[PDB]
């Protein structure tokens, strides 16, 4: 079960391969590669991105509220007189 | 006797070729690939490996024959 000699029992399968020296290292990396990457990105965009956008909104508001708190209070001095 | 006999029985075979368009043999390319048909129900594994070899009409083949004899064939029955 841990040696290539005996791992599983398969039947009726064929495989075809070519030598590394008989083929290009970057085949269709301009017409077929980029579109596949775009498919990958698009297929998982809405599953991740939006949550991290919420994080950014929480981060900005926080900082804004923190600084907003340190501003002096005109309502604590109107009557101080 | 053989030549005189062949004249009577093989002289009629056509010999003029259409437009002398003799089918010259085009060369053949060799590619390093692999095919693996896996069937685990068969008794023994059975592989064959090869490389490009000279044509039928090159001197080098003779030397290769010798090299082949050095490797030698084998079988389980051989009582060596
Ligand atoms: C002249 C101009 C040439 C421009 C070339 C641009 C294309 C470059 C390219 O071919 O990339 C492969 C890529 C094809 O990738 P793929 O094999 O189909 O999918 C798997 C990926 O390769 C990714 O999977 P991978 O297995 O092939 O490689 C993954 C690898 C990273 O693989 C990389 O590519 C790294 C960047 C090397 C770029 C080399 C470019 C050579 C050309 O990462 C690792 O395995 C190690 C991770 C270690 C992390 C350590 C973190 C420390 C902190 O080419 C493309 O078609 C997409 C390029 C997108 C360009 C967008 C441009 C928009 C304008």
């Amino acid at each position: 079960g841990r040696e290539f000699g005996n791992l599983t029992r398969m039947r009726h399968v064929i495989s075809y391969s070519l030598s590394p020296f008989e083929q290009r290292a970057y085949p269709h990396v301009f017409t077929k590669g980029i579109p596949n990457v775009l498919r990958r990105i698009r297929e998982s965009f809405f599953r991740v991105v939006p949550q991290f956008v919420v994080f950014y909104l929480i981060y900005t508001w926080g900082t804004e509220e923190f600084e907003r708190s340190k501003r002096k209070n005109p309502a604590a001095y109107e009557n101080d007189k | 006797q053989l030549l005189d006999l062949a004249q009577k029985h093989l002289g009629g075979i056509p010999w003029t070729y259409a437009e002398d368009a003799v089918p010259t043999l085009t060369p053949c390319r060799f590619t390093g690939s692999e095919i693996r048909h896996r069937d685990d129900a068969l008794p023994f594994a059975h592989v064959a490996i090869a490389v490009e070899g000279p044509g039928w009409a090159s001197p080098d083949n003779v030397a290769l024959q010798v090299a082949n004899a050095i490797i030698g064939h084998y079988d389980c029955t051989y009582g060596g």
